[PDB]
Parts: structure tokens; sequence; C-alpha cells
């Protein structure tokens, strides 16, 4: 009903608080009594008069929170063709009531003449392009896809302009439902001549109309099927707001227009061209004021794991519970998913904050299995090969549309992954023309292509996770790293972590690895492992997306001092290694600050690959003393006291400290006397 | 004899009396630094006069943010004014016509400008008053 939907929407905009949205979202532990009690729609209506806009970003989730608007939200998803027209009239009467209640000296004619439009978005009916049932004609369905191409603005006539050829009588006839009712006779009494009005297209009021081709999201497309596309229609002032390679959320009506079988006849085919009329554009003009993702109950569990000291070991085991060992390798990949923040500068250059990890060593060591697991976690991750993708498939291949037969520009494997991790297999089997393109992606995160007279720079800010392989498929220990792999020296310095996973023959390692792989095939579920030791895939994705949008670590003065000293010591044994330790230390605490414990962990990951070598590439008790010198060093401080606690010995002079104390206890040289303090021999 | 900065005097190669001149250099912190701040006012007072005759000679009423208005002034005066200097032009014009230009701050670091009626005769009379106050 018209009168029923009017009073329901009027009282909703005058009696709504932020506490109602927190009820349906299961948010009862973070409710403020100063900001949630105030009306949100009142401040939005007051800002429209001050700024002078004419579009309201109405949230569809707010209608479900109110118990009196339960039937109104169901009617909007059914046929919004008659519901939006009611909301455009109820918002006009509410604007006039706010002026009389405030008693302002403003022009009332300039406000009533302005036609206000409502833009609903973020509904509950999130049906994809494959679930478009035929009974959903003219229904607002939210779509979550990706923009493929962009078409220029096409003018759409709205008000026709006519002019006589005898008396020159200008007229203005509006178009109703796409029907241009031309006048048969002139309106002038002195003229009155049939078929004497001329249509002037240069004096007509045109409207903006843009066609955007949206591609289906690969996260929802089932395995074995190709993602289709759909046509979108953007009107009003929302044009020129969606570029190629952007993740938006289209929540508009699902209309349809008939097609003609011939360009000269008036016949129509049985098929109807389906198109989605865009109403609101929510990126994943104006700006998002806030987001209400996940659940507040899950945030308490997130902070519970963050308070535990075993976070670096729990997340390393849950990222790959099917691969044994590789603790140093999994610790680097975990930081690649998080990564450092992006401190954007206005007068400075853009610094790449991603972590480029390169795997090396002998093959058949669970190298290809790692690239298949990160792709399933990242929502924008891809998986490509070496020889299967040259320098054209990774950049942007110049394709053509099968509808307009025009030269279009399609994104590649490096452009579609705007925000994820790119998994490339067989990095050593790439051509020379493909290795030169990755030099600019790992530095400025930009792809400049100048072919066929089109010199454009494409942005590609994503991490590269590849796995190299030797020439003879066997890493010889008597050969340098630059000679075993055919990778360019400049390409090796651009990476951040160059792991070398070797296949060493060990009886103690092959016995434990075979028992771990056999337990996964015996039982489908790890019953021996507790639930608090392995995190599910759904909880791991919510912990990375939440920290990458709110947690921003800042390098303090104490953390920046140790980074300079660590960079000088590494050269005394390029500038790319300095930026790798910054993103590694920032992702470990992602804590609002960078502590000293996070910087020390990043140096251990870098020293794990660049050590045990100096002028040439390719036990410690008697030959390298240490144990012989520590017996006279730690006992020297103890003898000086008698002439102490365990914490005072470290500050006055810690795995080697406890080992030296156990050696003197067997020779009757010291006294334990508990773990608190130590006593010397009498 | 007009302004021509082209002379051969530049780069001509080749007790405690001069030490007193270095002591007077400390007074430049309140004189030379104050003159530098007044030099930017000369490039902002007379610069905002032609800006009001450029934006108001076009659209009006519709809302315009600070980021959208800054890119329109630089693109129209590149044949210049930087991005930082364009922000001070709209800020100085608010004190002249507070009843014509409405500024509403947004919680996040954004400023939206809006004007209804921009009269050229009213701005021409107020431009001579602001120019004479800075000269004293």
């Amino acid at each position: 009903s018209i009168q029923e939907c009017t009073t329901n929407f009027r009282n909703f905009l005058m009696s709504f608080k932020y506490k109602f949205r927190k009820i349906l979202d299961e948010r009862e532990e973070f409710i403020n009594n100063t900001t949630d009690e105030e009306l949100y729609y009142i401040k939005q209506l007051n800002e429209m008069r001050e700024l002078g806009t004419s579009n309201l970003n109405l949230d569809a989730r707010n209608l479900l929170a109110y118990k009196q608007t339960e039937d109104l939200y169901h009617q909007l998803l059914n046929y919004p063709q008659e519901v939006i027209s009611i909301m455009d009239q109820t918002i006009k009467d509410c604007m006039v009531s706010l002026i009389v209640d405030n008693n302002l000296d403003y022009d009332l004619d300039e406000i009533e003449t302005k036609f206000y439009k409502v833009r609903p978005y973020n509904v509950g009916s999130c049906k994809g392009m494959r679930e478009l049932n035929p009974n959903d004609i003219d229904k607002l369905i939210n779509l979550k896809g990706l923009v493929l191409r962009s078409t220029p603005v096409i003018p759409d006539m709205k008000v026709a302009f006519f002019k006589c050829n005898v008396c020159d009588h200008t007229m203005a006839v509006e178009i109703d439902r796409g029907v241009i009712q031309e006048p048969a006779r002139c309106e002038r009494i002195d003229c009155n001549e049939p078929n004497s009005m001329s249509l002037i297209h240069n004096r007509c009021s045109f409207a903006d109309k843009q066609v955007i081709k949206l591609q289906e999201t690969p996260d929802f497309v089932p395995d074995g099927q190709t993602p289709h596309s759909i046509s979108l229609c953007v009107y009003d002032e929302l044009v020129d707001s969606c570029r190629a390679g952007d993740r938006i959320e289209v929540t508009g009506t699902f209309r349809s227009i008939p097609i003609r079988a011939n360009s000269r006849q008036r016949v129509l085919k049985s098929l109807y061209k389906t198109y989605v009329d865009v109403v609101h554009v929510k990126k994943v003009h104006n700006e998002v004021e806030e987001v209400r993702q996940i659940t507040d109950q899950d945030l308490a569990k997130i902070r519970e794991v963050a308070a535990r000291e075993d976070l670096y070991s729990l997340l390393a085991r849950s990222i790959a519970p099917s691969i044994y060992e590789l603790e140093d390798v999994k610790k680097g990949i975990l930081l690649q998913l998080f990564g450092g923040t992006n401190k954007t500068f206005t007068k400075g250059g853009r610094y790449r904050g991603d972590i480029n990890i390169l795997l090396c060593g002998d093959p058949s060591t669970s190298k290809s299995q790692i690239l298949q697991y990160v792709h399933k976690i990242t929502p924008r991750g891809v998986y490509t090969s070496g020889k299967g993708s040259s320098a054209v498939g990774l950049t942007a291949y110049i394709t053509r549309d099968v509808d307009t037969k025009q030269l279009v520009l399609e994104s590649g494997a490096l452009v579609l992954s705007d925000g994820g991790v790119c998994c490339i297999d067989e990095f050593d089997k790439m051509s020379d023309s493909t290795r030169s393109v990755l030099h600019e992606v790992m530095e400025q995160q930009t792809i400049s292509i100048a072919k066929a007279g089109i010199i454009t720079t494409l942005n590609a800010r994503s991490s590269i996770l590849a796995s190299a392989n030797p020439i003879g498929s066997r890493y010889n220990p008597n050969l340098p790293v630059t000679e075993n792999i055919d990778l360019p020296p400049p390409l090796l310095s651009r990476f951040d972590l160059v792991y070398l996973v070797l296949d060493k023959v060990d009886e103690k390692n092959d016995r434990e690895l075979a028992k771990h792989l056999t337990n996964l095939y015996l039982e489908d579920k790890p019953e021996h492992i507790s639930q608090d030791d392995v995190l599910p895939v759904e909880f791991l994705t919510m912990y990375i997306s939440y920290a990458k949008e709110h947690i921003h670590p800042i390098i303090t003065e104490a953390a920046k001092t140790e980074l300079v000293r660590a960079y000088v010591g590494m050269r005394k044994m390029t500038t790319r290694q300095l930026e790798s330790m910054i993103r590694l230390a920032e992702a470990h605490a992602k804590k609002n600050v960078v502590e000293l414990e996070d910087v020390q962990e990043a140096v251990r990951l870098i020293r794990s690959a660049i050590k045990d070598y100096a002028t040439d590439p390719k036990v410690q008790t008697g030959k390298s003393v240490i144990q012989r010198k520590l017996q006279e060093d730690l006992s020297r401080e103890i003898m000086n006291v008698l002439k102490m606690s365990f914490n005072e010995l470290i500050k006055q002079i810690s795995s080697d400290i406890q080992e030296a104390l156990s050696r003197l206890q067997q020779e009757d040289k010291v006294i334990v006397l508990g773990e608190g303090v130590r006593r010397s021999v009498r | 004899n007009s302004r021509y900065l082209a002379n051969s005097k530049e780069n001509f190669m080749y007790q405690a009396n001069l030490m007193d001149r270095l002591r007077e250099r400390e007074r430049r912190s309140a004189a030379l630094l104050s003159q530098r701040q007044k030099r930017y006012q000369q490039f902002l007072a007379m610069k905002m006069t032609q800006v009001f005759d450029i934006l108001f000679s076009l659209t009006r009423g519709q809302p315009y943010t600070e980021t959208y208005l800054s890119s329109l002034i630089v693109d129209s005066l590149q044949d210049p004014i930087g991005t930082k200097e364009a922000s001070e032009i709209l800020a100085g014009l608010q004190g002249i016509l507070p009843m014509d230009i409405s500024v509403h701050q947004v919680d996040g670091g954004l400023k939206v400008y809006r004007w209804n009626s921009l009269d050229k005769n009213r701005f021409s009379k107020l431009l001579q008053i602001h120019k004479s106050k800075q000269q004293d």
C-alpha cells in the first residue's frame, strides 16, 4: 500500500539509533551511551541541506533491525520499481518538516523543486549471476563481481525540443517511457500547420548513461565452469566512478529490454536482453563512512589468541598442517599474507611494502603444494606456470569483444591480483622477455606497456611467491647459488626471502615424516590433535583481513636504531634488504607499535639464508672453544661476589648460559639452591 | 629600463669590524622570516582575486570538495599554482565573503565548499580593502 509504506518509512527515519544495528549483528559488548544513542539518519538529513546534495545512501540492513519495518524490507527486494518512487516522495515531505521545526530563513521553493533520490544498497539477497531465476524480474539483487572493461558515456535523450519551420515556435515536450510524442499541429493560432515541427537534437536535455561490463568473482564460480558476464547501466552522477580492475558491489534492479530481429523491421525475438540498473556503487563520488564486517563475538576470540605468547608458533602450524618441518619457511609465508603497512606519501615516492619470497632447492620437497594452499586462502590469488605464461599473459593481452568487435584491454595474472599473493610455478623456466617485466613490479609496483601506440602505466601492487629449481634438478653442494640456478643476479636481489629447502637424506627425518603423512590418510579428521592447536580456514582469513585494515604499526626510535645496526653488520661480513626487514618486522606485530622483540625476529629470518658463507659459497666445543672459554668467564663473576640470581648474571655479563651452569654442577663447582638464586661452592 | 635579471656581476671570481655584522644577523629571525611570510601573502591576496572570477564565472550551488576544487584550479592555471598553494586560496576567500561561501568540515579531514550567489561588484569593492590592509 502507498499509505502504509509512507508512515512506515517516515517513523523509521525519525526514530532510529545505532543500537538497533548492533542487535542483529550480535554486538552487545561494545555499546556506547554517547554515540549509539544519537540518531544516525537525522545527522545525514542535516548534512544534505548544508552540503546541497540530492542522494541518500540508505542502508538496507537498517530496515531489518527495526521490528516495525520487517514487511517493508521484504517489499523492497520484491519489486523496487514502485517502492523507490515512494521513498523519493517520503524523503521530500520529511525535508519540509525539518525546516518548519528549525525556523530557518531559507528559500523553500529551491528545496521543494529539487528531486531527491534514494540509493539502497547492501541487501540480504546476494544472488550471483548464475542464480538469476526468471521470476526475479525487476528486483533489486546485490551483485559482487569485478569490473572488466569501461565504455564511454552515451547520451540519453530525456526532454525533446521541437521548433516550427514557418513561425519559428520553440516547444519542449518531455519523453515518457521512451515515447517521443511529436506534435501533429502547431500550438500557435497564427500558424496551425500540420507536419511543420522540426526536431532539433542540439537543443535537447540529454542524460548520462554508461555501460560497464562486470565479471563474476572466481571465489563463487564452481570448479569446471567459466565465469560469465553481465551488462550494467549507470545513470545520474554516478558515471566515471568504476575503473578496470576494481572490486565493487552493485545492488540495483534486474530489468530487461527486448531485442529486435532486424534493424529495419519492428519485429522482436523471443529472447530478452537482461541488464542490471546500477543504483549505488560500494567499493570493496562520496565515501564509505564505516563497515560492519564479521561479528563482534569473533573479535573477542581474535584478541584472545593475540594475548597468548605462542602466536608465532600456532599460526605457523595451522597454515600448513600437512607438511612436516619447514618451520623457517612457514614463518616467512605467514608474514607475506599480512605484510607491512603502506605509508603513502604526497611529495615522496611510493615504497613497496609487500614481501617477495623465492623458494629454492631440490624439487619434490612439497614445493608445489605450498603454492596451491595460499591461492585458496587469498581471495584474489592466482596460480600460473613458467612456460605456460609468457610476457603477454602476465601483463595485459589486447583482446577483443565478441559483441562490439572493438579493441579492449583485459587484465592478466599480475593485474587481477590487486591485493593478494601471486603463485608462479617454475620460476627458472621463464623466458628472457618475461623476467624483464617483473623488474618494475617488484620496485614501483607499476607495469608500463607501450605497444601499438598505447603507452599506459598499469598498477600492480602484489607479492610474488614463486619456487625456483636448479638446472640438473639437483642442488650440488660444490656449486654457487648463481651458477646452479639460471636466474639473473638483479632478479635475486629483488626478493626478500630466498629460502633453500634441500632434500637431505636423514634416517631420523624420514621416519617422522612418513608417520605424519600416514596419519592424514588413516583418519579424515585429526582426532589426536586438539581443537586449540589447529585453526580452521574460515578463522584464518578473518584474522588477516581484520589486521590489514585497522592495525598499523609505527616504527619507534628504539626499533629504528636496531635496524640500522643490523644493516651495517650484514654488509661487513644492496638497499633492497633494508626494506625487507621493515615489512617483516611490521607484519610480526600486526600491536600499534614496533617493539624490540619484533625487530629481532626479522633479523633471524634474513640471517637464515645469508650466512655460513663469505668469500666462497658452497665440533664447536673443542675446535671453536666457546664451552672452554665460558667456564672461566661465568665463574669469574661468581668468584668476585664471594670475595646471585639468574637475572643478575645475564645483566652483569641465553641458551648457552644455562648449559654452562649444568656443567659445573656435575663437577661439584656450584650449588643450585632453587631456581631463584645461585650459591657457589664452600 | 624594465626588469631584466641579466648581468655579468654575478660569479666574478676575484680585524673584528666584520664580526659585529654577524651579530645583527640574529635579528633576521623576526625581520627576514616575517618578510618571507608577507611575500607569500602578496602571492595569495592578488591571486585569489582572479580565482573568484574563474570558478564563479562557471558552476554554482552544487557541492564541491577540497580535493575536486584543488585539481580544477591547477588544471586551469597550468599555462603556475601548486597543490599546496591552491588550498590557501579557498581558505582566504572565506573570510572575505562568509555569507556567500559555506564551509562544512567532515569528520575525516575533508572540506566541502558551496556557494549560492557570487556577485562581482561586491567582491571588487572588498578586494581593495584587503589589499590595503596588508600594505600597512
